[PDB]
């Protein structure tokens, strides 16, 4: 049974940094892509990147770059994000979506890391 | 950047009825579309991808149809554990883009 | 003769018949190109079109290589088994790359017939190209789904780019397949790189290896050299040009944003290459394609190597991807070692002197103080003058052969350029 | 008295052209 099991919950004040986990349970952590997705409340998903645990090469989306950074961590089967100068409009539920292998439509899902960056 | 149209935004059936969302977009994606259903408080989940082609474990009452730009999915026989958010994704090619999501409610 | 008679022969006895030839071998291909340009105009179903496309493969590899084209058939059959077996893994790239480096090196240790081999290096380097980016296209995301086999067959056998024409990426060739109208610049397109081919067969044939003692009152090791390196570049700019020609005719090479389609399909950029700034715009200028496929998918991968380190990795697959000929093989480790120290020491250069000297033009907002001064002119043209020295002293291997046959030409130059290159090396350490 | 030279992708004689 694969599960993806990611961080709780965390609250940042603005321009300040957050890093997100996503340990991964159930499956070769170096065998698929582990794209990222973040969704605001009640609204529509965008995908942040991926990042190929194999090989660490990378592949974000040019409207978050610089904004979010990937790297792995092999021994611990987990997959961090960070996201940098956080503002009032990154404040959104984060999951961490396995690659189908064949295609690269998501097939296991996270359970969401919520962010919320206020006072 | 592939833009993601979605029609309708929010529509309402009863049980038992049958209900079409559409998935209009900018480019042409060959048949690279998938439909993912997320439930309220919930992470989305998979249903069909290749614009056709039913995951593994999904109800048959669950159509993709569609090619090119004009993509569709058809639920006949509504039933109580089918109603949430639908997501279209393609995935031609990286930046993939989600579409705007269609909130099937309660009648 | 003298350049009387030179000249009294030169149109008739080479412009014409040249050019005649050189049309009379592309003639079909052009044709086949044409046709599969038109008929993906029809609204067929797709599988239709790479089904089409793979035929006009067929044709075309069948028309220039008679029958030894099975040793292309074949290995594009392995690459999508090799493609199939591991679709689901992070790895297609790693696998593909395997699989085409053992064909390759079974195939240079004469596991087939040494001229069989010979002939079909172009084909067989753009399919293991196009293998090897769909492999890593398909790791990296930048492609969603493992295609269908007619799909991938289809991709091999792009009828614009199978015998001369570049390597493309996958998606640029499913965008070919979706289809584009028949602007007029589209014709404009064909119309200026086959004139631009047939003008560099025509120089590389006839005005090349001639220039020194006929075109030029000059006359000579160096300027036998130089005619050598100049009659080498312009048969690749034929290449260049004719590829380029055969893959807009065939509706792929173009590029679109915001409701804006322009076909900018540049293979070879003669101007930077004849006139260079650097070594390093050189050998990113001969082949824009394949310098765009090894720095994407060689280079960035063993980048863990140390930057020297995957630049010789770089230009082992450039010169296993060529084909491994000594000669060859020479080039491609004096280069490696040419760029780098160029590269390094105008680094090293643009960042003591603050002018913009550096190896590329600099981008509008730099640090540089003096960026357009007469100092910063004269070392970029004495640059320039290195990288043109550099240039004929490895394009005098192509006189139209082994070890014996390269130390033998760098010998009579006096092995000018592995000292220039030393002596820039010690003074890149000197005011390190 | 004709030379024939051979023009192609990573030398693969594609295109002879040969004149006197
Ligand atoms: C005629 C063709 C043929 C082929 C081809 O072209 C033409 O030329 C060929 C060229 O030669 C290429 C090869 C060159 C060398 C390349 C090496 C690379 O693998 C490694 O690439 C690293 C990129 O960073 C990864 O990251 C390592 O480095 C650290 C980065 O943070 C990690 O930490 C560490 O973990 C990783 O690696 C670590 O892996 C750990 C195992 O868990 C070890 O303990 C540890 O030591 C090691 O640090 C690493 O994870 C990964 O494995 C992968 O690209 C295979 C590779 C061989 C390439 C395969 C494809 C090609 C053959 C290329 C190409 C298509
Ligand atoms: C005699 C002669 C020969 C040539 C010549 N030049 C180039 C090639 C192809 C080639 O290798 N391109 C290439 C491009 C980029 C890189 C690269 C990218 N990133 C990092 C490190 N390296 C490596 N290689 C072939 C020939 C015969 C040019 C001039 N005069
Ligand atoms: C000088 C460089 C920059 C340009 C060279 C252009 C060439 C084509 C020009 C320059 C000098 C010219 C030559 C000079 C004089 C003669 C001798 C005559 O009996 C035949 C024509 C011939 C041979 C000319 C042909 C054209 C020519 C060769
Ligand atoms: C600065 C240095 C390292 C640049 C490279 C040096 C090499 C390439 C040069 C320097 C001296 C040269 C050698 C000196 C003389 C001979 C003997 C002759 O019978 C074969 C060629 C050979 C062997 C030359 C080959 C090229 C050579 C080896
Ligand atoms: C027949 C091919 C012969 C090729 C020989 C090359 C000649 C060497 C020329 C200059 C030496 C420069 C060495 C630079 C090494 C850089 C290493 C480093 O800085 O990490
Ligand atoms: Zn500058």
């Amino acid at each position: 049974e694969i599960q993806l099991q990611q961080s709780g919950a965390e609250l940042v004040k603005p321009g300040a940094s957050v890093k997100m986990s996503c340990k991964v349970s159930g499956y070769s952590f170096t065998g698929y892509n582990m794209n990222w997705v973040k969704q605001s409340h009640g609204k529509s998903l965008e995908w942040i990147g991926n990042i190929n645990p194999y090989y660490v090469s990378t592949n974000y989306n040019q409207k978050f770059t610089g904004k979010a950074t990937f790297t792995v961590d092999r021994s611990s089967s987990t997959a961090y994000m960070q996201l940098d100068s956080l503002t009032s409009e990154d404040s959104a539920v984060y999951y961490c979506a396995r690659s189908y292998g064949s295609s690269h439509t998501f097939a296991y899902w996270g359970q969401g890391t919520l962010v919320t960056v206020s006072s | 950047d592939i833009h993601m149209t979605q029609s309708p935004a929010s529509l309402s059936a009863f049980v038992g009825e049958t209900v079409t969302i559409t998935c209009r977009t900018s480019e042409n994606i060959f048949s690279y579309l998938a439909w993912y259903q997320q439930k309220q408080g919930k992470s989305p989940q998979l249903l069909v991808y290749n614009a056709k082609t039913l995951t593994s474990g999904v109800p048959s009452r669950f159509s993709g149809s569609g090619s090119g730009t004009q993509f569709s999915l058809k639920i006949n026989s509504l039933q109580p554990e089918d109603f949430g958010s639908y997501y279209c994704q393609h995935h031609y090619g990286s930046p993939y883009t989600f579409g705007g999501g269609t909130k099937l409610e309660i009648k | 003769f003298s350049r009387q008679e030179f000249f009294q022969q030169l149109l008739q006895g080479c412009l014409l018949p040249t050019a005649q030839q050189g049309l009379d071998q592309i003639w079909l291909l052009l044709a086949i190109c044409l046709a599969c340009r038109l008929l993906w105009r029809l609204g067929l179903p797709s599988y239709l079109k790479h089904a089409s496309t793979v035929a006009g493969g067929f044709f075309s590899l069948y028309h220039f290589f008679q029958l030894h084209m099975v040793w292309v058939v074949l290995l594009s059959l392995l690459c999508y088994l090799v493609l199939f077996l591991c679709r689901h893994s992070s790895h297609r790239g790693v696998f593909l790359s395997v699989t085409i480096l053992i064909y390759l090196l079974m195939g240079e240790m004469h596991m087939v017939d040494t001229v069989t081999w010979h002939k079909m290096r172009g084909a067989q380097m753009i399919v293991a190209m196009k293998a090897v980016s769909l492999g890593f296209d398909l790791d990296r995301g930048e492609v969603g789904t493992v295609p269908s086999p007619v799909e991938f067959m289809g991709y091999l056998y792009f009828v614009g780019t199978i015998v001369f024409g570049p390597w493309i990426s996958f998606h640029s060739y499913l965008q070919a397949v979706q289809g584009r109208p028949l602007s007029c610049r589209w014709l404009q397109k064909v119309a200026r790189s086959l004139a631009l081919a047939l003008l560099c067969l025509v120089l590389s044939t006839c005005v090349g290896p001639y220039l020194f003692p006929y075109f030029i009152p000059l006359n000579a090791r160096w300027l036998r050299a130089y005619e050598s390196a100049v009659s080498f570049h312009f048969s690749n700019y034929f290449v260049g040009f004719l590829s380029e020609a055969t893959a807009t005719l065939a509706g792929a090479g173009f590029t679109e944003e915001k409701d804006h389609l322009e076909w900018d399909l540049t293979v070879s950029k003669p101007l930077n290459v004849e006139l260079p700034r650097s070594m390093v715009e050189v050998v990113t200028s001969w082949n824009l394609p394949m310098s765009y496929w090894l720095n994407n998918y060689v280079f960035k991968n063993a980048l863990r190597l140390g930057t020297f380190s995957a630049v010789l990795v770089t230009y082992a697959a450039s010169a296993l991807l060529h084909g491994f000929s000594f000669h060859l093989a020479a080039v491609l480790l004096s280069l490696a070692f040419i760029t780098y120290v160029e590269h390094v020491l105008r680094k090293r250069l643009a960042r003591i002197l603050s002018a913009c000297v550096l190896s590329k033009r600099c981008p509008p907002d730099c640090s540089h103080q003096h960026r357009l001064g007469l100092g910063v002119r004269a070392l970029n043209l004495l640059f320039g003058a290195l990288a043109i020295f550099h240039l004929a002293y490895l394009g005098s291997l192509f006189d139209v052969y082994g070890m014996a046959y390269t130390v033998h030409k760098w010998s009579e130059l006096s092995w000018a350029s592995h000292w220039v290159t030393f002596g820039c090396w010690i003074f890149y350490r000197l005011i390190g | 008295h004709l030379k024939c030279k051979c023009h192609g992708l990573s030398g693969s004689c594609e295109v002879k052209t040969c004149w006197w």
